């Protein structure tokens, strides 16, 4: 019904995306070469979150993963080409209002 | 296993927000002006799809209304307002932001951007407020007063007072020790510092005239944040009115860089070179930087030495960003690795500005006439950009007619035999240009760079090579001029026939020099004192002997070894040879050789270890000349 | 009217503590070691009135156990522990402090002080931890494990694992990129920075010996907060062991203050003068001072330019207080007023230290031969203290030999007629002592202070008077010595004899000097160059012409206005008068007047306007003398 708040960052080989859903339930994640999809129910009220992220550059579903915690869901995506810089999470120049950079874990690794 | 929700101790949590978050009380006015700017952004955005939202009032603005009689500061805006449920939720719940909960509802095409996100900044009103009343009127509900002294509770009531139509009106009843916020000069200071770029007119209501019943200072922000616009659409007049407004300068800017960075960081900046250097630019150790950092048009910090290197301190500028991490106070940035990435981009775009300015020779003269020290301090301190900065250098030279040339112009004139850039350092353009060291260089027509500020000596130590041409001081031992084999043979004959004189002069000048040598660098001077290569020149030695706060221990070994260079073609030196080879211990040779050494120390730009023992030689010669 | 209690949005409030309170992650270990030192202080205190409180375990220690195999960092603590209700209350409620609630239950005389008070410091664990398990046993309840990811809830259960007897164990399951906090030196750094002075042994259990099954690093805090003891009890060896531990210097402190300040602001301080000035003492523009500020033995901040003025930056020291208002991050204070009242007391007691040290002449020589730059920089900067700091000054003089003497020793030796403290400035004691300016001071037996470092020229701008005696440079115009009326009568007759020579010399020297005058400061020099009273001295010009980062148009506005002073009794000058009286345009008089002006520029400590133009006269006189 509405995207989860998300924070994101990257490393040389990986792109990290923290979906900020506390006491989360029924967490589903789908990785595809050109896209991420995330959905879950929020722990306060069972409100359905859904985020579709048509990705800035290619990724590997076979080396990508997600960890659920009662604090947040962290996705770790494998860059399809290590050393690609990611100036934005999505192929579009869209200003997704729920998405920001994780400046506790952002580093200029390049 | 038992599961529990986290709680909060609201009585002590409010005590944290009031007593511990904010290091200065003045910020209360930027938090309440930010909440008004967000309330105005919410109704502006709601009106775009439905003009009926403004039927209750069209004029989106902020009013500050200090009342010295009631010890009250009122902040009025014609923003979205709050329904009863929005008061009870957003002012009643600590760490709940109605701004975040609105922002996260919007589609990605929304052109709004709002300052609030923590859900705490309203509580900063209690830094200065004894009690706060928030009168409010949304479109979809009645007028209400919300009222609290932060005593763990707040009251809401239907408001029977003056009808607002639409807006909010934060009445701060101030503590008796905090009535300074009612002085119109105080409000002007705080609003100019924190909030001069808020996108809505902040009017201040001041006093009765001696008649205006209530004088408006029409806007406190009678300026626009032009840096949010596209740099192609702004003319140099528009940048000049902004530079004057940002700095309070009467004069224009010299040059401007306006750019954006996009990536993990997204930011915009205006960097201005001022017409003239501040008279205090390096004496004012407190104002380390002239860059202001903003987030969402609200001020964060300025005097952070991590934003630009100390050699760029003259650049007046603004950096602004949509999404940097803020400390809970909002008085600083939370992640120091962000300043490094800002600094990399600011410096790269400053050096773009200076190389784009260097294309325009008449404006580059006006620049370098005042910011030479900054480029040279950049070559002293910035090892990465040293190459880029070396092309910004301008110097007088023996081939340049009271005019300054770049190292690329020196290299354009270099003779095909030169593998080195010849430079001299000293006290004045006349003192270097007349010097003994350049006598054979100018005879060959070899060009020499004149270095004449004290900062040139700190600079040229790092400027070791340019375009693969080694910079060599003409005041250091074994200067290689592009001589012919016939000249090299004449130099070996000259070293041969004067070998004894150099030994005799080194006995007379013992400990006063490392050695005495026959030289290729002179023509008309009988001798000069050069230094060894690995130490301070005569100019670096005088400069370091004048730095008040330098430890004297380094001067005891960095002071280079003096070599006396003889001119073998001089009539004094040929006569001195004929005397020295007649008698090694002639008192008239002892006197001649030490008087030549002391005259060479002065000619070379050293000081004497005792000027009075030297002056007494001249006063004896004057007595003998006067026949006394 | 409807009344509501404030709420908090716990999901957002927990996120502010994890994101926006703390700008460095490393402090999570400070907060958990502070919570352990408070839990140890609680059970230590309860054991004072009832020893049986320790029959469950008599040791009071903190163990840190990194576990790289499981990514956990554990913090074991033989403190009071928590009952099920204390876990559910104090860890479960944000901004609730069981430390503040314990401390406020005590009798007012209770001899205790605890670091905790805000009730948020534990959640700084979630800077580095993905999850925290707190395993604990209190004397009065079962062993429980409390566990949470900070996911808006926590779980509690009767743990019944390995039994603790009484204490707590915070297990931090670290995030996959925060495993740097399992490195032994990372922990050694963080503990020796933040928690070096915690009143309980902090032990680190790492790796294996490669042999014991772990390296039992018995203490990270082998040193003790020595400043909490009475200043009368500590011996100089115990202050020296602490100074070496605090600073890593290999030698003892030179001198120490230990002070106890009591009132509205209460603090203790140790201030140490090093045995030697640091190699980088003024060169390190980042290290503003060597003072560390602590509150309740936990480190708050260092390098704060508000604690002491930059002239005292050499003092290594601790400031500690029970009572200062901390910011929510605990990395700074909430009030700059607190730092001013600290700074006044720090400075006031440093100038006591130097005044006490100045009675021990051999230790005062060891101090002043290194920190005299700091005292003189102090007299330049610090207007309140010049009357104190100028009694710390020591100088060579024309009647002390090689002993350094104070202005009070000068004032003891002053002749009965002296209204002035005469001083001279230059590059070396030998240039200065044999200078032309002191010739009649030294003949009358008047004493002259010798000032030799460039910082001395700044010092005497501000040091205008000492003990009601004006400091007078012997290199400035109008030097009236204490003198007899018959010698004044002869001196005005000497002026009367020489008015024509002075006008002829002023016509020759036009724009090279402001005046030419007969004078009495000379005896055996024929002339010297003296400045106006309100310009730079000959040495102040030399120093300012060598400051790299100073605008030469702005400073050079007040350059040395030069007077030429003639010795009317010199045989050069009486002969020159007889020539100038024979012909005003004699080419011989024009040569000697320029050669005497250029020789007098040298002996008076100026540079020549061109050294080559001068040197050509000396080379000419050599050519003439040799018959060339
Ligand atoms: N002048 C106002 N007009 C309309 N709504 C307001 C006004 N002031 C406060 N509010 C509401 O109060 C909410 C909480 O305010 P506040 O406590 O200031 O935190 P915040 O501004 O949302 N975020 P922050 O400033 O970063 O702490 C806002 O999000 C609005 O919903
Ligand atoms: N290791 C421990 N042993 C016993 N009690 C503890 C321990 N750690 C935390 N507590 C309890 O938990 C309470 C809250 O802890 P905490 O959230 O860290 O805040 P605080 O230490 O009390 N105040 P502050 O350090 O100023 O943030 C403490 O006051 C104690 O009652």
């Amino acid at each position: 019904m509405q995207p989860a708040s998300a924070k994101w960052y990257d490393r040389r080989d990986y792109v990290f995306i923290e979906f900020c859903v506390e006491d989360s339930k029924d967490v589903n994640v789908n990785f595809e070469k050109s896209k991420l999809t995330f959905s879950c129910l929020g722990g306060s009220d069972n409100f359905k979150h859904l985020n579709e992220i048509d990705l800035f550059h290619c990724i590997d579903p076979n080396d990508s993963k997600h960890k659920r915690t009662d604090r947040s869901i962290l996705c770790c995506l494998r860059k399809g080409e290590s050393g690609q810089s990611w100036p934005r999470l999505t192929k579009e120049r869209a200003k997704l209002n729920w998405l920001s950079v994780d400046f506790n874990n952002w580093k200029d690794w390049e | 296993v038992e599961t529990f929700a986290f709680q909060a101790e609201i009585a002590q949590l409010m005590s944290l927000i009031i007593n511990t978050f904010y290091s200065n009380k003045e910020i209360f006015l930027r938090e309440l002006i930010s909440n008004s700017s967000d309330a105005l952004d919410k109704i502006r955005y709601e009106s775009l799809t439905d003009p009926s939202k403004l039927d209750s009032g069209k004029e989106l603005h902020i009013n500050l209304i200090p009342n010295k009689q009631d010890r009250t500061l009122t902040i009025v805006d014609t923003g979205i307002g709050m329904t009863k449920a929005d008061l009870i939720n957003n002012l009643g719940t600590i760490a709940k932001s109605g701004t975040k909960a609105f922002m996260e509802a919007l589609q990605a095409g929304a052109d709004i951007s709002m300052i609030g996100q923590f859900g705490v900044g309203f509580y900063s009103a209690y830094l200065v407020a004894e009690k706060v009343t928030v009168i409010t009127k949304h479109n979809d509900d009645e007028q209400y007063a919300w009222e609290s002294s932060a005593g763990g509770s707040f009251t809401v009531r239907t408001d029977t007072g003056e009808p607002m139509g639409r807006g909010t009106k934060v009445i701060l009843h101030l503590k008796e020790d905090q009535t300074e916020y009612l002085e119109e000069r105080r409000i002007k200071e705080i609003v100019k510092k924190h909030s001069q770029f808020i996108g809505y007119p902040i009017t201040l209501f001041v006093e009765k005239e001696r008649k205006e019943k209530y004088i408006d200072q029409e806007e406190l922000n009678k300026t626009k944040p032009i840096w949010t616009r596209n740099p192609d659409d702004i003319t140099n007049e528009e940048y000049g009115e902004f530079y004057k407004s940002l700095t309070n300068d009467w004069e224009d800017h010299l040059a401007v860089k306006h750019f954006s960075v996009e990536g993990q960081l997204e930011f915009r900046a205006l960097l201005f070179v001022p017409r003239r250097a501040p008279f205090d630019l390096f004496e004012n150790r407190k104002k380390k930087n002239n860059i202001k950092l903003y987030v969402r048009r609200v001020f964060i910090m300025d005097n952070c030495e991590e934003l630009i290197p100390e050699y760029l301190n003259f650049i007046r500028g603004v950096v602004d960003s949509e999404d940097l991490p803020l400390n809970i106070s909002r008085e600083m940035l939370q992640q120091s690795k962000i300043l490094k990435v800002i600094r990399k981009n600011l410096v790269k775009k400053c050096l773009e500005l200076f190389t784009e300015l260097a294309e325009d020779k008449e404006n580059y003269k006006k620049f370098y006439e005042q910011f030479s020290k900054n480029i040279k301090l950049g070559i002293h301190e910035d090892s990465q950009n040293r190459k880029k900065l070396s092309e910004l250098l301008r110097y007088y030279t023996s081939a340049s007619g009271d005019e300054m040339v770049s190292l690329k112009d020196y290299c354009t004139r270099m003779k095909e035999n030169q593998k080195h850039i010849y430079y001299i350092t000293g006290e004045t353009k006349d003192q270097v240009a007349n010097s003994a060291f350049v006598e054979r260089l100018r005879k060959h027509g070899l060009e020499v760079i004149y270095m004449i500020e004290p900062i040139d000596e700190y600079c040229v130590q790092q400027l070791k090579e340019f375009e693969g041409k080694t910079l060599v001081s003409v005041t250091k031992e074994g200067l290689e001029l592009p001589e012919d084999e016939e000249e090299k043979k004449k130099q070996e004959e000259k070293k041969t026939k004067f070998e004894n004189l150099c030994k005799i002069m080194k006995d007379i000048l013992e400990k006063k020099v490392e050695k005495v040598v026959v030289s290729n660098r002179l023509v008309t001077s009988p001798c000069c004192i050069v230094t060894s290569t690995y130490g301070w020149t005569a100019n670096m030695e005088r400069i370091m002997k004048a730095q008040a706060l330098r430890d004297n221990s380094t001067m005891g070994y960095m002071a280079a070894k003096k070599h006396l260079e003889i001119n073998p073609d001089h009539s004094i030196i040929e006569t001195l040879r004929q005397k020295a080879e007649a008698d090694k211990n002639d008192k008239s040779v002892k006197d001649l050789v030490i008087l030549l050494y002391e005259t060479a120390l002065l000619s070379s730009g050293f000081s004497l270890e005792d000027p009075q023992t030297h002056a007494n030689r001249i006063y004896r010669m004057i007595k003998l000349g006067l026949g006394i």
